[PDB]
């Protein structure tokens, strides 16, 4: 959840918001190790419920998200249902566990390609046009992350937009992402420069991947 | 002496506007068929399966014409080559259908078949079903027959399944056409077409459009 003023600005200026719980356990092995554990349900539930209680009156918030990259665990299913019961006025989405679990109203993959499948075991990233028509599938698809804008990037962006416009159920996506996470450091003469992962003595690090 | 007046055009023509040569005449076989007064006048074969196709029930509804008699029976027997695999015998008179009873002139036979050999375009396994109309004592009145393929066709979850597996149709539309005989078909041309199709990786044909 963001600084409270962000929602007020989005209400007034006009932007649609996906308000997301402060839950990411990406580093776990497997990713759902905590989220499938009932002992971690109280802690997860408070990150979800206290968000809804704070933000539910903002019209800019149109979708609730259960967090990010925490696999898919039974705790997600429980909290999906909690929100659906407490606030029927907004869809719930969540990407973990393959982007199309029973804990999401919207198929919301990250970096699924337009035409090319990436059939990873257990959590495949189908071509988005193919994903829509998988036997039994009815939901809309909106990418929670696509077109990774790291450095000299965004090649093939038009290809997403051609598909979004042609397919009713492809309803767009969220580019990753807005702003380079660089930090200012100074040289001996007091000149500012853009620093990334590893420039502060932080180890292990992931270098320019923050940008 | 038979006399046949064939008309090129009729009100039927309005429903026969297929994109092809418009021709006319007695273009398919003519035959004479002798049946007994007490006859099999219709018969349907159904095959249905358990979840993994390791068991089947062959169901045969048989209709008769002529005078009803207590001594009348139908036997449906099912054959794999020269080996009889299943058989059923019953008198006429179907289940109750409504307030007025059932069909006294029909009977349904049900035969169990374990581990049936399944029919597909890949392996066209066939059994032979013989439908015998006869007396309880064993005198044959007549027999009809057909080839039986044990297979289930269904649409499930948006997929067309044959024997539970999603089909990939390598099909072609095929009109009945011969450059010398027009729309008269013969076994040799038919066989030639089939062989070519299968030699060229086709598994399906559409009867375009009749
Ligand atoms: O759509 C069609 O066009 C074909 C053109 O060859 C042919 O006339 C078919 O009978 C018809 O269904
Ligand atoms: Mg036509
Ligand atoms: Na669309
Ligand atoms: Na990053």
């Amino acid at each position: 959840p963001n600084h409270p003023l962000w929602y007020t600005l989005c209400d007034r200026y006009g932007l649609y918001v996906v308000d997301e719980a402060n839950i990411e356990t990406h580093g776990m092995v497997p990713m759902n190790r905590l989220t499938d554990d009932p002992r971690w349900l109280p802690a997860m539930s408070e990150r979800v419920t206290r968000m809804v209680q704070r933000d539910r009156n903002h019209p800019s918030v149109i979708i609730w998200s259960l967090g990010n990259e925490s696999g898919h665990g039974a705790n997600h299913d429980a909290l999906y249902r909690w929100i659906k019961s407490v606030d029927p006025s907004r869809p719930v989405q969540y990407e973990g566990g393959g982007a199309d679990t029973t804990a999401t109203d919207i198929i919301c993959p990250m970096y699924a390609r337009v035409d090319e499948d990436q059939p990873f075991p257990a959590v495949p990233k189908w071509s988005i046009k193919k994903w829509l028509s998988l036997p039994g599938e009815t939901r809309p698809l909106i990418l929670c992350e696509y077109a990774h804008a790291m450095g000299n990037s965004l090649g093939g962006f038009a290809k997403y937009w051609q598909a979004f416009r042609q397919y009713p159920r492809l309803q767009g996506g969220f580019v990753w992402d807005w702003v380079d996470q660089s930090l200012i450091k100074y040289d001996e003469n007091g000149n500012p420069w853009s620093a990334y992962g590893g420039d502060f003595g932080d180890t292990p690090n992931d270098r320019q991947f923050c940008m | 002496r038979l006399a046949v007046m064939v008309l090129r055009w009729s009100d039927g023509s309005y429903l026969e506007d297929q994109d092809m040569w418009r021709m006319s005449g007695i273009f398919r076989d003519v035959s004479l068929l002798h049946k007994p007064t007490t006859q099999i006048s219709d018969f349907h074969v159904a095959t249905r399966f358990n979840d993994d196709f390791s068991r089947a029930v062959l169901e045969a509804e048989v209709q008769m014409c002529g005078e009803l008699r207590d001594y009348l029976r139908v036997t449906v027997s099912l054959w794999q080559g020269e080996t009889q695999v299943a058989s059923g015998t019953a008198p006429f008179g179907g289940e109750i259908i409504d307030e007025r009873g059932g069909y006294a002139d029909r009977v349904t036979l049900r035969l169990n078949v374990e581990n049936p050999k399944l029919w597909s375009a890949e392996i066209p396994n066939l059994y032979r079903a013989v439908v015998e109309l006869h007396t309880a004592d064993g005198t044959l009145i007549e027999a009809e027959a057909c080839d039986v393929g044990f297979r289930e066709v269904r649409i499930e979850n948006g997929l067309l399944l044959l024997n539970g597996k999603p089909l990939l149709i390598r099909g072609v539309n095929r009109h009945e056409h011969h450059p010398l005989h027009g729309q008269v078909m013969d076994e040799q041309t038919m066989v030639q077409d089939i062989l070519l199709m299968k030699q060229n990786n086709f598994n399906a044909v559409r009867c375009s459009h009749y």
